[PDB]
RNA sequence: GGUUGAAACACGACCUGAGAAA
């Protein structure tokens, strides 16, 4: 039975200057052979704390680790705009080494309403036999949002895919794209193509729509 | 400067073999423990294997024991990860990490490489079809317009999208790839620009899918209506 | 076992200990 590292919470949204605490509980004794890492999206992890409580060279002193038996905590005293990433704990007391599931720290900002855009499929794509209708939600917060596709007032389900960006580095907002995919035979049997968007930053759902060939 | 450079990744069939390399510079691997740590797309780090500096002792995660073999060539200052009997579960970005010096960093991994992407699938490579997301507004609407490109039906990851040959970087949003039901990836890359820029500014999306050796530049223009 | 030697095991040294402890 190898060692487990239960990291909690899996994610948290905090503001600049906040005091955040990430905890890791080892399923058995790992002494103090626990390390903490910081990983930016698309980049390699960076060593922050080694030996449970020792600060790695070059890491600012706002990061700190502590041990309480089998409980290990990573603490950022005052959150900085560059401290927002995913943090991992790792035990190296015995092989196999194991990492915690990670904790993504995102910046909490004020609520922002999404700017909604609808795009009809280009003339080139129906020549290929497939139609993709894209609905864009640009620069909103928080990330949670409801995107519904309605064609001739008929609700769609199971034929659209959603994709959300990471939190933007400038305005700390999210962007969402919903792509309704239909065949040319199914695309031309309908007229109205509407994208309904519901978000807490909006007083009511916003609807961007178009018709086939309506300019 | 102390650095680790992974290589040897790519697309491989399930059950096939792949040998990853980790070229080290600025230090000698013979005095350090070298570890392999992978990260499946959108998940956390998972320790894979390690090799001890002076004894050559090797250790492996339970999910890779017997299939994987880690080794080091001190004369080449390079570590290796021989991967055999590859499964779809092995699809991940593979990092090689130097375990720091004991007195200076305990057992923490003080240096990581950029990582190499390993994709285990029987799916064939396929270049993407790029379709334009034409802006609806006009050059004189007085607002901000939104345009983009639809990078559809490609395999495997990754694909890169730039606008106006990297000259346009403000307001661009390149969404993460989503795996469609057909098994091919698809994503959109959009950008918000002033409506007054239409006509004075041209907008070219540059799509580069290196695994399939496809480079496509699609011109996104206001639709002729 | 601990500490260390660029060093989790193996190896060298040191420490504890009847013994580094199969």
């Amino acid at each position: 039975s190898d060692i487990q590292m239960t990291q909690s919470p899996s994610s948290l949204s905090a503001s600049v200057g906040d005091r955040v605490t990430i905890t890791c509980r080892a399923s058995q004794s790992v002494s103090s052979a626990v390390a903490w890492y910081q990983q930016k999206p698309g980049k390699a992890p960076k060593l922050l704390i080694y030996s449970a409580s020792s600060l790695y060279s070059g890491v600012p002193s706002r990061f700190s680790g502590s041990r309480s038996g089998t409980d290990f905590t990573l603490t950022i005293s005052s959150l900085q705009p560059e401290d927002f990433a995913t943090y991992y704990c790792q035990q190296s007391y015995s092989f196999p080494s194991t990492f915690g599931q990670g904790t993504k720290v995102e910046i909490k900002r004020t609520v922002a309403a999404p700017s909604v855009f609808i795009f009809p499929p280009s003339d080139e794509q129906l020549k290929s036999g497939t139609a993709s209708v894209v609905c864009l939600l640009n620069n909103f917060y928080p990330r949670e949002a409801k995107v519904q596709w309605k064609v001739d007032n008929a609700l769609q389900s199971g034929n659209s895919q959603e994709s959300v960006t990471e939190q933007d580095s400038k305005d700390s907002t999210y962007s969402l794209s919903s792509t309704l995919t239909l065949s040319k035979a199914d695309y031309e049997k309908h007229k109205v193509y509407a994208c309904e968007v519901t978000h807490q930053g909006l007083s009511s759902p916003v609807t961007k729509s178009f018709n086939r060939g309506e300019c | 400067e102390v650095q680790l450079v992974e290589s040897g990744g790519g697309l491989v069939q399930p059950g096939g073999s792949l040998r990853l390399s980790c070229a080290a510079s600025g230090f000698y691997i013979s005095y350090s423990s070298i570890h392999w740590v992978r990260q499946a797309p959108g998940k956390g780090l998972e320790w894979v294997a390690s090799i001890s500096p002076y004894s050559g002792s090797t250790y492996y995660a339970d999910s890779v024991k017997g299939r994987f073999t880690i080794s080091a060539d001190t004369s080449k200052n390079t570590a290796y990860l021989q991967m055999n009997s590859l499964r779809a579960e092995d699809t991940a970005v593979y990092y090689c990490a130097r375990q720091g010096y004991r007195r200076r960093s305990g057992r923490g991994f003080d240096y990581w490489g950029q990582g190499t992407l390993v994709t285990v699938s029987s799916a064939s490579t396929k270049g993407p079809s790029v379709f334009p997301l034409a802006p609806s507004s006009k050059s004189t609407s007085g607002g901000t317009a939104a345009l983009g490109c639809l990078v559809k039906d490609y395999f495997p990851e990754p694909v890169t999208v730039s606008w106006n040959s990297g000259a346009l970087t403000s307001g661009v949003h390149t969404f993460p790839a989503v795996l469609q039901s057909s098994g091919l990836y698809s994503l959109s890359s959009v950008v918000t620009v002033p409506s007054s820029s239409l006509g004075t500014q041209t907008y070219i999306c540059n799509v580069n899918h290196k695994p399939s050796n496809t480079k496509v530049d699609k011109k996104v223009e206001p639709k002729s209506c």
